[PDB]
RNA sequence: UUACCGAUACCAAGCCAUAAAAAGAAGAAAAAAUUUUUUUUUAGAAUCUUUUUAUGAGUAGAAAAUCGUGGGGU
RNA sequence: AUUUUAAAAUUAUUUGAAUUUUUCUUCUUAUAAUUUAAGUUGUUUCUAUACAGUACUUUCUUAACCCACUCGUCUUGAAACACGGACCAAGGAGUCUAGCAAAUGUGCAAGUGUAUAUGAUUCUUUAAACAUUUUACGCAUAAUUAAUG
RNA sequence: UAAAGCUAAAUAUAUGUAGGAGACCGAUAGCAAACAAGUACCGUGAGGGAAAGAUGAAAUAGUACUCAGGAAUGAGCAAUUAAAUAGUACCUGAAAUCGUUAAGAUGGAACGGAUUAAGAGAGAAAACAAGUAAAGAGGGGAAU
């Protein structure tokens, strides 16, 4: 009743600590939330914004699959994970896991 | 040492740290040396301050006199500084030295860079006029000197064109 | 020159002050609030986090 | 070159964003902003632009006023984009139904006795999107003890401007210019 | 002059450089705006230093993109690298000026496994 | 009498900003390879995005948005 | 991601009229495509089978055409035969308090402000923060009069 | 209840001494004074009143030795140092100014703007080549 995701939007559009944008170059805002897909600095993509959501990460090392009322897994697993709980993002988050594994 | 060299083997330096000597006339028989063999500069400096040959004093040249001597270095001005030569043919004679304490010969030796520089100046009191004291400085100055020993793409259109040009020609 | 006698405190209304204790305390309450704020919360369950 | 006024660009007045930083009244101006552009029904518009006003033009509207102004038309629901205060000068309330941005706490209790409702302006919004059986109105705006000061100058004659003064009393602002009797009145 | 490449339009490539910072050490060159009643920069005569202006800037679409096409992003520390996974092909990395060369060796590895393109990677090479 | 040359004015088009105006809280498009892989994008940040039109001189002065320095909390 | 649609236009068909008898005659019944719609598309070279070259991009440096007077300043008017400025570095000028007002934000609202001071299981920070006793005072809520009022 | 008197507390403190703090200053700042500072120095005198910090971790590493020098210094195949272009005027070492070399220009200024050109430097992150194949050197992740 005091809180929704709007609020929270407004709340923490400018002061976050998740926010880091360019000095030099200066356009382009990144977020760098736990479960922000797609890097964008909006309601309509950020964690914190909202309810349900379901980032790939890299955390420490090893690549994560996080859910959103919190939870933590570890391409056929994570395809496995996706139809479990799952609400295109799909389709994103595949494509984010791939260039994911690339790494090391 | 300002220079770029290379081999140090082939070199042979020297100094003086803080000369009682004018800059100007210094900086002005310095010029004369430059580029000159070691003991051709060496004569020309005993040669000066025999009074026999001048420095030509080509850039500080307000007031400097019109000597006969000048016209062997096209210039009409010229000094025979003295002090300066001597402060100069002491660093030669330094630079020798090193010269023989190396496996240099001194007969091929160039001076490559003679460089003087300004150093701090001393100071003195000069009284003038309505009770003003005013400054009376020298202008020391450093010199370095540094003897050294003396003795694609083609392209297949590009190559069509050449080789048509060259028809052309024939 | 600076003086002693700039105003170094300001008064600020006792309610107003009340008022921003209860949005700190609610505030700490939400989650997504907490995680903005920096803290490594992910691994905690609930955030008005109570113990015995 | 071109003989226009302020060359070509148009002047426009008033306020354009409200400059609060309040996170509730951003999201109330969101949305009052959206349903005045999509359901251009003016009363959003004018509420929209009631919420982007300063303080001083959402003065408090006393419960007694509201009452009076809902006096002819029952059970419509009267909306204050301000302050609703309470009146102790009133005895009675009827049961009333009001929209407004805020109620005084003793205003509201009021309120609830009379088994009346405080809706605050999203629940307004989610009942009457275009404002349907509604009613806007103002608290006293000139009412305020600084626009005493405004109009013509106290000097100016037949000018009820106060002028702005220590204090009250015989010897202040009260001889000449203000009495026949030391040169001259007002 | 106007300098195209392709789509990048850039309409001034000459730096605009503070008025009589050429005459005298004391004012430097950068750009300084001429108050002062005379000035013949402010007021614009023929022959005089031009006075930058908002009509000087780049289209909107194109505006901080470098001759690569690619908005330039500076970054210090791995985990920054990370927001520009889903953007390779927009930004290039640039490795902050501070960082190590053990630090910007790693940062260049990671940026290689991205795709992504770093714009000093020759840095302590 | 023609023809011409000729401005930062005029005209057409582009781009910048300002002002106002429209208007806005869900989805595969193509190419390249050889029916399936690879390549880019797959937007929705309201002081924000998209588009439109007009306009743009300026001392004293006024305002807004930016830029930077020393220190503070985060 | 449906005003790059719709229609206009055009071509090749199909039904019915018209007086401008017409291989561009017009409208309209239907159907397909097209661009004259619905802001540039293609083809072929070259750069180039290159990792920097002498090409390409860019900095500086010189020339050349045209232009360009010493900035700051008071002044109707400064390139001035007005003044200040040899050069360089650092320092160097609307600030802080009191009280009033307006503006705007914020809280509460016929109230508001806990003023001194007290109290606490308050004591590195704590000279803050918290609290207000198990009708203080301010400003406002009423004005007006020289005044008893 | 005057013309006699005393009296603790709450209060003040830019002086001194001793503590403790700082959204304070950081050597042209901060006290005038970070240093043998109310010192040197000036004034008959009352008074006036500066400048001046930093090598290095360690000088219990402060420049041995050799050559040339009258000596200062200089040089070294020599030497402390991690480093001496950190050599006691020592951290960094800007500008003005001056030196060396190179390149360039040069008929009573110079510089500048707009526009190319010619030089001379730098440069590949758009300024070509993804992948596929063969086998080297690495690193990861999973599946059981
Ligand atoms: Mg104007
Ligand atoms: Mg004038
Ligand atoms: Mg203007
Ligand atoms: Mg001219
Ligand atoms: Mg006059
Ligand atoms: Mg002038
Ligand atoms: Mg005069
Ligand atoms: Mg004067
Ligand atoms: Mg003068
Ligand atoms: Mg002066
Ligand atoms: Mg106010
Ligand atoms: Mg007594
Ligand atoms: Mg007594
Ligand atoms: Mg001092
Ligand atoms: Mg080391
Ligand atoms: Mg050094
Ligand atoms: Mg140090
Ligand atoms: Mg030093
Ligand atoms: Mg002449």
């Amino acid at each position: 009743s005091n809180v929704s995701n709007a609020l929270v939007w407004e709340l923490t559009r400018k002061s976050n600590c998740f926010i880091k944008k360019n000095k030099a170059g200066k356009k382009g805002v990144f977020l760098c939330d736990p479960l922000n897909v797609n890097y964008k600095n909006t309601p309509s993509s950020s964690g914190l914004v909202k309810s349900n959501s379901t980032n790939v990460t890299l955390k420490d090392g090893k690549v994560v699959f996080s859910v959103k009322v919190n939870q933590h897994f570890k391409m056929k697993n994570v395809e496995k994970l996706l139809q479990q709980h799952g609400s295109k993002n799909k389709e994103k988050l595949l494509k984010k896991y791939k260039r994911l594994s690339k790494l090391y | 040492y300002a220079k770029k060299i290379r081999n140090l083997g082939k070199c042979a330096k020297g100094a003086g740290v803080d000369l009682r000597v004018h800059f100007k006339n210094t900086y002005e028989a310095a010029r004369a040396i430059r580029r000159m063999k070691l003991l051709e500069a060496k004569k020309y400096l005993n040669d000066v301050i025999e009074k026999k040959r001048c420095v030509p004093f080509r850039k500080y040249n307000g007031g400097v006199g019109r000597t006969n001597q000048a016209k062997e270095f096209n210039h009409t001005q010229g000094r025979w500084p003295a002090k300066s030569c001597k402060f100069l043919l002491n660093i030669l004679d330094n630079v020798q030295a090193n010269a023989e304490s190396r496996n240099l010969d001194v007969s091929k030796l160039r001076l490559i860079h003679v460089m003087v520089n300004k150093a701090r100046p001393g100071r003195r009191r000069t009284y003038k006029a309505h009770g003003r004291i005013n400054p009376f400085m020298s202008s020391p100055c450093h010199i370095q000197i540094i003897a050294r020993e003396i003795n694609i793409s083609n392209q297949n259109r590009l190559k069509n064109k050449s080789v048509k040009k060259q028809q052309t020609v024939q | 020159p600076t003086k002693i006698w700039r105003r170094w405190g300001r008064k600020v209304n006792l309610k107003e002050k009340r008022y921003a204790v209860c949005s700190s305390i609610a505030a700490s309450g939400v989650t997504s609030l907490v995680l903005a704020r920096g803290h490594r919360i992910s691994h905690l369950k609930e955030v008005p986090l109570v113990v015995s | 070159g071109i003989a226009l006024k302020n060359v070509g660009r148009i002047k426009k007045h008033g306020r354009k964003h409200l400059v609060s930083k309040n996170p509730y009244l951003r999201l109330l101006v969101k949305l009052y902003n959206f349903l005045a552009r999509r359901t251009n029904a003016n009363f959003n518009k004018i509420i929209a632009k009631r919420l982007i006003m300063p303080k001083r033009y959402r003065p408090p509207l006393s419960l007694s006023k509201l009452q009076y102004h809902m006096a002819n038309h029952p059970n419509d629901i009267a909306v204050v984009v301000g302050s609703i205060t309470d009146d102790k000068r009133l005895f009675s309330l009827k049961q009333l139904k009001v929209c407004a941005l805020r109620f005084t706490e003793t205003a509201r209790k009021r309120i609830e006795d009379a088994g009346g409702e405080c809706l605050t302006f999203d629940q307004l919004a989610l009942k009457y999107p275009t404002g349907k059986k509604c009613v806007l109105l103002r608290g006293p705006t000139k009412a305020r003890t600084a626009e005493k000061h405004f109009g013509k100058a106290p000097g100016k004659p037949k000018s009820k401007a106060r002028p702005y003064v220590r204090s009250k009393g015989r010897k202040f602002e009260k001889a000449r210019g203000r009495r026949k009797s030391r040169a001259y009145k007002k | 002059a106007v300098k195209k490449v392709g789509k990048i339009i850039k309409k001034r490539t000459k730096k605009f450089t503070r008025f009589q910072s050429n005459r005298f050490m004391r004012v430097k060159p950068a750009w300084r705006k001429p108050r002062g009643i005379d000035c013949r920069v402010r007021r614009r005569y023929k022959g005089t230093n031009l006075m930058p202006s908002i009509g000087y800037g780049s289209n909107k679409k194109t505006k901080f993109l470098l001759p690569n096409n690619k908005y330039k992003y500076v970054v210090k520390n791995v985990k920054e690298m990370e927001p520009l996974i889903m953007n390779h092909t927009k930004y290039c990395v640039q490795i902050a000026h501070n960082v190590s060369s053990k630090k910007r060796k790693q940062i260049i590895e990671r940026a290689k496994q991205m795709n992504v393109s770093v714009i000093n990677a020759k840095a302590r090479l």
